[PDB]
């Protein structure tokens, strides 16, 4: 995975896992317990965080790409439209709906809206999303890993200070990602000149 | 030109982050303002050991020589310790 990366073992070996998800049960009741491995990487700039997102855009079967900024909550779930066909209002699927059985990437996650990741809950807690709206009253299948890439509320991970004060993101939403990464830029003359020579080869 | 060379010559400046590690040398026989002995080279400079190194005998060793040298470079000191010079 991803050839022209340098290092990042760890992470390309969780991409793999997240690209082959685990098996999905239904148990009594019809109740669910979801498939999908989740994975955030968090951490300093030039890290490699949206080339391994574009790399597994490139990979996987099925692959929707979204930015924090450019991404609506409505755009990202489902939107309600009507279609000129017939008149009549209509559900158009989101990039959470696009991708499901398959995967999601979000750069730049810790950009968004709060309103924009209020809806975000729904498909890593239940692999669905809920329409209430329009006298249209639906749910929608949502089942995808989503990989996202962040960065600390500081332009660089700070050691000093803990993770939820490092990290954007509410905790009850840090819990529902299967992996948290933090990486680092951390200075170092041997890494730094393994990491330039495998860059100037690529 | 000389047929023992086509080891080959590094520049001291490819030394830096490739850590312990042999290279052979070619440079400039300064003595730094920090007062260590070192080596410069058009792309750069290091300081060096000389404190288990072997001279060839039949040679003087001047500051401002131009010396042939082999030895490991270390970065945890920034040092480049010298097995031999000529
Ligand atoms: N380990 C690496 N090996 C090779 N190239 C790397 C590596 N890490 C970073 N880069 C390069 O750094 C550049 C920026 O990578 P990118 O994926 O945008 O970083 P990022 O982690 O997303 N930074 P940011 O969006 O500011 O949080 C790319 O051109 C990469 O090729
Ligand atoms: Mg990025």
């Amino acid at each position: 995975l991803a050839p022209s990366i340098y290092g990042h073992d760890h992470i390309k070996k969780a991409i793999l896992l997240m690209l082959m998800g685990g098996v999905e049960k239904n148990l009594e009741n019809g109740s669910h317990l979801r498939g999908d491995i989740n994975i955030l990487m968090v951490g300093d700039p030039s890290t490699a965080k949206s080339q391994l997102l574009r790399f597994v855009l490139n990979t996987a079967s099925l692959a929707i790409a979204t930015t924090g900024r450019g991404s609506s909550g409505v755009g990202l779930t489902a939107a309600v439209t009507t279609d000129r066909e017939t008149g009549e209002r209509r559900l158009e699927a989101g990039a959470m709906v696009l991708a499901d059985r398959g995967v999601v990437c979000i750069d730049e996650f810790d950009k968004m809206t709060d309103v924009d990741r209020v809806a975000i809950h729904e498909v890593m807690e239940q692999q669905t999303v809920t329409i209430a709206k329009a006298g249209i009253h639906t749910t929608l299948n949502a089942r995808c890993s989503v990989i996202a890439a962040a960065n600390p509320v500081f332009g660089q991970y700070d050691v000093n200070r803990d993770p939820h004060q490092n990290i954007a993101l509410p905790d009850s939403l840090l819990s529902r990602f299967d992996l948290l990464f933090v990486v680092t830029d951390d200075i170092n003359e041997i890494r730094d000149r393994s990491i330039s020579e495998h860059v100037l080869r690529t | 030109r000389n047929e023992n060379f086509q080891m080959s010559i590094t520049p001291i400046k490819n030394l830096l982050g490739r850590d312990a590690q042999n290279f052979l040398l070619l440079g400039l026989l300064n003595k730094n303002f920090k007062g260590n002995w070192s080596l410069e080279d058009p792309s750069g400079s290091v300081e060096i050991d000389i404190s288990q190194t072997i001279p060839t005998q039949g040679h003087y060793y001047v500051p401002g020589c131009m010396v042939l040298v082999e030895g490991i470079y270390y970065s945890v000191g920034n040092k480049f310790h010298v097995t031999s010079m000529t």
